[PDB]
RNA sequence: CACGGGUGACGGGGAAUCAGGGUUCGAUUCCGGAGAGGGAGCCUGAGAAACGGCUACCACAUCCAAGGAAGGCAGCAGGCGCGCAAAUUACCCACUCCCGACCCGGGGAGGUAGUGACGAAAAAUAACAAUACAGGACUCUUUCGAGGCCCUGUAAUUGGAAUGAGUCCACUUUAAAUCCUUUAACGAGGAUCCAUUGGAGGGCAAGUCUGGUGCCAGCAGCCGCGGUAAUUCCAGCUCCAA
C-alpha cells in the first residue's frame, strides 16, 4: 500500500474494490457480460441437436480439415460449432441427433489447430463417443 | 470435404492382441515392482538404462 | 462349554423386575439361542424360566464373547404388566392381530366420509 | 432432520508434486520395506505424523508453565510412548519435530508380527491377518494397519481358531484326507 | 456514499482452501425469518391474517343431466415438464419424542429397509517351499572355477498348505425382516474366482521398438507432431502413474 495511515481502511478497502474490477479473470466473473455472452450459461455441459456436420480448415501451420459439428442447444436456442474428437468418430453422428457438448478445456477460448470452437461432443444419442469408439456399445438401431 | 472421416483407422493392418499371462495385482504387483526397482540390479559404470529402454 | 456371566446387576423395584448384562461365552459354536439362554439364568439364579426376558445379543469379531441384555420378573403378573408387548409377543403369549397398516388408514378416511351410525358399517 | 452424524475426515492428502522421481524412489522403498498395499498407505502415516508435529509446533510457541503447554504436552507425550515410537526417558515435546515415517510403520502390527518371528515373510504376514490366524489379547485382528500399543506388544500370537495355531485344519487339508480315505476305501 | 439500482442475496452457527494474512462458498438436517399458485380480506381461538381453515378476484384445473359442485403435494411416496443435474406410489409406531379426556389411541414427525462410485473409513485379487538359473558379504582360486554355515531375485516347472468372495441350512439381529458379527456343509493353480483408467517428445514418471498412413486421417490444456525411414496419429509388444 501506499498511504499507511492507522485510519485509513475505507481509503484501502476502496482502492481494492475499485481496482479488482482491472483484473481480467475478476470482472469476466462478476459482471454479467460473460455469463450472458457464454452459450451455456453457468452450465458445464448442454444436450443439442445436430443440424448439420461442418469442415473447419486449421489454422496455420497445421493443415487439416477439422470435423466439427454445427449445434443447436436445446436450453437456450442458441447455435454453435461443437468438435468431435477421435479420429472417425464423425460417422457415428448422424444428423437431427441430440448431443451432449462439453467445454474443451480452456475456459471459453479456441483450442490448438480449430479457429473459433470452444466446445467438443461427449456423448451421441445418450451414448458415448468413448465407448462407440471403442467399440463397447453401438449406436442404437 | 468430409469424404475422408476415419481414412487411417479403417485402413490400417487389423492386428488380433496377443494372449498373455495376467499380471498380479495389489501390494503383489507393487512388491515385483519393488523388486525390480531396487533389489535386483547393481549400480555399474557408465550412463544407465531405463525401464522400457530398447536398442 | 457355554458359560455365561451377568455384569451391571441392579434391582428394580419401581419395575418389578431384576436387570443385568448378558455375557455368554461360546468359543466353538454359533451364537447359542436364546431359548438356551433363558433356561440357563434359570438355573442360575434359581428361578423359573417364564419370567426372564432376555434381549439384545451383538457377537464380537472373532467370536468367543457376546454380550446381550435381561430382565427378570418376580411374576408374569408383572412380566406381563411392565414389558414391551413385541417381547410378549415372542416366546407366544401375546398375539396382534393380521390388518395391516394401510388397511387401518384407508379405513379411517373411508369412516371420515359416513357420518352417523353408519361408520361401524363402513368396512365389511 | 435425520438423526446421524455425518461427521467424517480424510485421513490422507496426495503430494503437490505427482511425477517427482526422487519422491517415487522414497515411497516406493516405503512399501517394499514394509510390506504396504498402495501409496495411500504411504501417504496417510505421512499425514498423522504431520498432524502431531503440527500441534508440535503449536506448543513451542506457547510460553513455558502455561497452563494449556502442560496438559496438552503431556498428553502427546504419553500417547506416543504408549504407542511405542517415542522413548520412555525422551519424552520431551522438543523430540517429536525429531521423528520420521519409518518409525509408525515399525509398530504396525504387520511389521510387528514379522519381528517376533510369528511370520515367513513381510508380504506372508498380511496374509495371515486377512485369513484371521492371529489374535491380540483374546481378540483376532484381521486388520494389518492395527496400531500395537506397547502395553499390548508381548500378547500377540496365532489365533485359537486357525491350524496354525491348536486348531482344526483347514478347507485343504480336509479335502486332502477326504480323497485319501476315498482312495483306499 | 444518502437516495436509486443489480444480486446466480434468506441471515447466522458454519464449509472449501490455506505459512502468516486472506479468498470463495453457506438452498441443505441446528437457531431465527418468510411463504403455501398470485395478491387481498376475515372467522374461531390463549396464540393464525392459518391455507392438509374459510371468503372473494386473477391464473390453472376436475365431475355434470348445463341447474350446479369441487380444488391447492415449496408434507411423504410417485407422475409430467424442465433440464448437464437428483431415490421406493415399501414396512412400523418397536426407538426418539409430540398431542389428546390419555399407562391403552394416533403420528409419511421420526425409525427401518429398497435405488445410491455425492462423498468418507477399513480393505482381498495370493503366500510359502522345493528344482533349474541370475547375482551378492565369506573361504579358496592369478584368472578360469568351486563348497555352502547365510542370502535376494526371476520363470504356464512342480508341490500341497491357508483363506475369503460365493453357495447354503441354523441362531443372533429386528416391530417383522435385510445386512454385519457367530457357525456347520460345499467353495481356488492358466488359483479363467482373469483390475481397470490415462499415458510414454518437453513440462511430467515412462521406448528414438516394430507395422500402416503420408500436412491426409488425426494428436496436441501449452510448445508443437504428421509433407512415403513419425520417439507425438492408427495398432501390437513393452514400460510408466494412481
Ligand atoms: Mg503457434
Ligand atoms: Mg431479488
Ligand atoms: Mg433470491
Ligand atoms: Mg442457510
Ligand atoms: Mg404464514
Ligand atoms: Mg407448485
Ligand atoms: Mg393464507
Ligand atoms: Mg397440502
Ligand atoms: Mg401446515
Ligand atoms: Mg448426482
Ligand atoms: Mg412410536
Ligand atoms: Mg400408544
Ligand atoms: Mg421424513
Ligand atoms: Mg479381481
Ligand atoms: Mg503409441
Ligand atoms: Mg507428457
Ligand atoms: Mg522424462
Ligand atoms: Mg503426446
Amino acid at each position: 500500500g501506499k498511504c499507511r495511515g492507522l485510519r485509513t481502511a475505507r481509503k484501502l478497502r476502496s482502492h481494492r474494490r475499485d481496482q479488482k474490477w482491472h483484473d481480467k479473470q475478476y470482472k469476466k466473473a462478476h459482471l454479467g457480460t460473460a455469463l450472458k455472452a457464454n452459450p451455456f450459461g453457468g452450465a458445464s455441459h448442454a444436450k443439442g441437436i445436430v443440424l448439420e456436420k461442418v469442415g473447419v480448415e486449421a489454422k496455420q501451420p497445421n493443415s487439416a480439415i477439422r470435423k466439427c459439428v454445427r449445434v443447436q442447444l436445446i436450453k437456450n436456442g442458441k447455435k454453435i460449432t461443437a468438435f468431435v474428437p477421435n479420429d472417425g468418430c464423425l460417422n457415428f453422428i448422424e444428423e437431427n441427433d441430440e448431443v451432449l457438448v462439453a467445454g474443451f478445456g480452456r475456459k471459453g477460448h479456441a483450442v490448438g489447430d480449430i479457429p473459433g470452437v470452444r466446445f467438443k461432443v461427449v456423448k451421441v444419442a445418450n451414448v458415448s463417443l468413448l465407448a462407440l469408439y471403442k467399440g463397447k456399445k453401438e449406436r442404437p438401431r | 470435404s468430409l469424404a475422408r472421416v476415419g481414412k487411417v483407422r479403417g485402413q490400417t493392418l487389423k492386428v488380433a492382441k496377443q494372449e498373455k499371462k495376467k499380471k498380479r495385482t495389489g501390494r503383489a504387483k507393487r512388491r515385483m515392482q519393488y523388486n525390480r526397482r531396487f533389489v535386483n540390479v547393481v549400480p555399474t559404470f557408465g550412463k544407465k538404462k531405463g525401464p522400457n529402454a530398447n536398442s | 462349554t457355554v458359560t455365561i456371566r451377568t455384569r451391571k446387576f441392579m434391582t428394580n423395584r419401581l419395575l418389578q423386575r431384576k436387570q443385568m448384562v448378558i455375557d455368554v461365552l461360546h468359543p466353538g459354536k454359533a451364537t447359542v439361542p436364546k431359548t438356551e439362554i433363558r433356561e440357563k439364568l434359570a438355573k442360575m439364579y434359581k428361578t423359573t424360566p417364564d419370567v426372564i426376558f432376555v434381549f439384545g445379543f451383538r457377537t464380537h469379531f472373532g467370536g468367543g464373547k457376546t454380550t446381550g441384555f435381561g430382565m427378570i420378573y418376580d411374576s408374569l403378573d408383572y412380566a406381563k404388566k411392565n414389558e414391551p408387548k413385541h417381547r410378549l409377543a415372542r416366546h407366544g403369549l401375546y398375539e396382534k392381530k393380521k390388518t395391516s397398516r394401510k388397511q387401518r388408514k384407508e379405513r379411517k378416511n373411508r369412516m371420515k366420509k359416513v357420518r352417523g351410525t353408519a361408520k361401524a358399517n363402513v368396512g365389511a | 432432520p435425520v438423526a446421524r452424524s455425518w461427521v467424517c475426515r480424510k485421513t490422507y492428502v496426495t503430494p503437490r508434486r505427482p511425477f517427482e522421481k526422487s519422491r517415487l524412489d522414497q515411497e516406493l522403498k516405503l512399501i517394499g520395506e514394509y510390506g504396504l498395499r498402495n501409496k495411500r498407505e504411504v501417504w496417510r502415516v505421512k499425514f498423522t505424523l504431520a498432524k502431531i508435529r503440527k500441534a508440535a509446533r503449536e506448543l513451542l510457541t506457547l510460553d513455558e508453565k502455561d497452563p494449556r503447554r502442560l496438559f496438552e504436552g503431556n498428553a502427546l507425550l504419553r500417547r506416543l510412548v504408549r504407542i511405542g515410537v517415542l522413548d520412555e526417558g525422551k519424552m520431551k515435546l522438543d523430540y517429536i519435530l525429531g521423528l520420521k515415517i519409518e518409525d509408525f510403520l515399525e509398530r504396525r502390527l504387520q511389521t510387528q508380527v514379522f519381528k517376533l518371528g510369528l511370520a515367513k515373510s513381510i508380504h506372508h504376514a498380511r496374509v495371515l491377518i486377512r485369513q484371521r490366524h492371529i489374535r491380540v489379547r483374546k481378540q483376532v485382528v484381521n486388520i494389518p494397519s492395527f496400531i500395537v500399543r506397547l502395553d499390548s506388544q508381548k500378547h500377540i500370537d496365532f489365533s485359537l481358531r486357525s491350524p496354525y495355531g491348536g486348531g482344526r485344519p483347514g478347507r485343504v487339508k480336509r479335502k486332502n484326507a477326504k480323497k485319501g480315505q476315498g482312495g483306499a476305501g
